[PDB]
């Protein structure tokens, strides 16, 4: 039901399993036959953003209605995009 | 004739 | 509508969602399946100010236009102790680096 | 040899709002009757406006600036029909869910010239996606050879 993120830095993020199957890195890892997946290379303010987006993209996908822009700070934004390329997202 | 669409000047864009 | 949460104690931060018209209390039992503590072992906060069990998130001041899925809002919790009084402590996260001269209005 | 992807010239007139419920700057597109995109007065953010095409008119949104795509009643295209009782047809533009990599890629765009892509410490491959602008030409190839799949 839940899988739990490690960050660089320590950091924790228990987020619902079906979000984070929004990348395509975690689905792979955890599609066969409570769970914890260690990122040592993503820092923090970066990997809570990237679960920001699985709860975005999960909420308006399939949604009628009117989506706001996700927010990507400028001093963030190379560091999100390594991520979205490691994850498949 | 062909007919292409358009805005009408006095349309108060909301 | 929906509201869209961080719930942050120490290093540990949980995603997820709730009705406005739900309670404090039903956010305990959310907790409570996440972290093996029940409700009477835990303190939530918005910002430094403690909710009470009864009061909807509506009520306490989480709307569904600001505790949104891509901005969620942040409720604080702190754990039990039979004999002391554990503090509020959410640590930050990191600080990204300087934006590259070539990412500056040049 | 007409492409698949034409306005008809149906010379029938319809009435349509175009309704910006985006954040973007608005560049709504008439395919004309060769095909070929037709830019039309930009729509600021919340705004929305009325405008006078046809039935059987093709129209798609892009993001004035960038060419990112948009969405209008949560498709690519937008083909006005025959007013029923006066009332005009609506057409809202929204933003489509971009993945994250996609929306890093508009935001590294929109701080970085082109000259300088090569410059930034990331692994190579993202060079060329940065590179890989939205393009409208690209986007029509894109929807035609999807169409003809459902044949």
């Amino acid at each position: 039901m839940y899988v739990k993120l490690i960050s660089s830095d320590g950091h924790e993020f228990i987020v619902k399993r079906e979000h984070a199957l929004t990348s395509g890195t975690i689905k792979a890892m955890l599609s066969g036959p409570t769970n914890e997946v260690n990122f040592r290379e993503i820092p923090s303010h970066v990997l809570s953003k990237v679960c920001m987006y699985f709860t975005y993209k999960v909420r308006y996908t399939n949604s009628s209605t009117e989506i706001p822009e996700f927010p990507i700070a400028p001093e963030i934004a190379l560091e999100l995009l390594m991520a979205a390329n490691f994850l498949d997202c | 004739e062909t007919l292409a669409p358009y805005i009408p000047m006095d349309g108060e864009d909301f | 509508m929906d509201v869209f949460l961080m719930i942050r104690r120490h290093k540990t931060t949980i995603f997820t969602d709730a009705k406005e018209s739900s309670t404090v209390f039903e956010l305990k039992r959310i907790v409570e399946g996440i972290l093996k503590r029940p409700p009477d072992e835990q303190r939530l906060y918005k910002d430094d100010q403690l909710l009470d069990d009864g009061k909807t998130l509506g009520e306490c001041g989480f709307t569904s236009q600001t505790a949104r899925p891509q901005a969620p809002a942040t409720v604080g919790l702190a754990f039990r102790a039979d004999d002391t009084f554990e503090a509020l402590c959410i640590e930050p996260f990191s600080s990204p680096p300087e934006l590259p001269d070539v990412m500056k209005p040049q | 040899p007409r492409p698949v992807l034409r306005s008809v010239n149906s010379r029938e007139p319809s009435q349509v709002i175009f309704c910006n419920r985006s954040p973007r700057v608005v560049l709504p597109v008439w395919l004309n009757f060769d095909g070929e995109p037709q830019p039309y007065p930009t729509l600021p953010p919340g705004t929305g406006r009325r405008i006078h095409s046809y039935r059987g008119h093709l129209w798609l949104f892009r993001d004035a600036g960038t060419h990112d795509g948009l969405l209008v009643n949560q498709t690519e295209l937008f083909v006005p029909s025959l007013n029923v009782d006066g009332q005009p047809i609506f057409a809202n533009i929204t933003l489509p869910v971009y993945t994250l990599k996609e929306r890093c890629l508009q935001v590294v765009r929109s701080l970085v010239k082109p000259e300088n892509y090569r410059r930034l410490d990331i692994v190579r491959s993202l060079y060329e996606d940065l590179e890989d602008h939205p393009n409208v030409q690209k986007d029509l190839e894109r929807l035609t050879q999807e169409r003809i799949a459902h044949q």
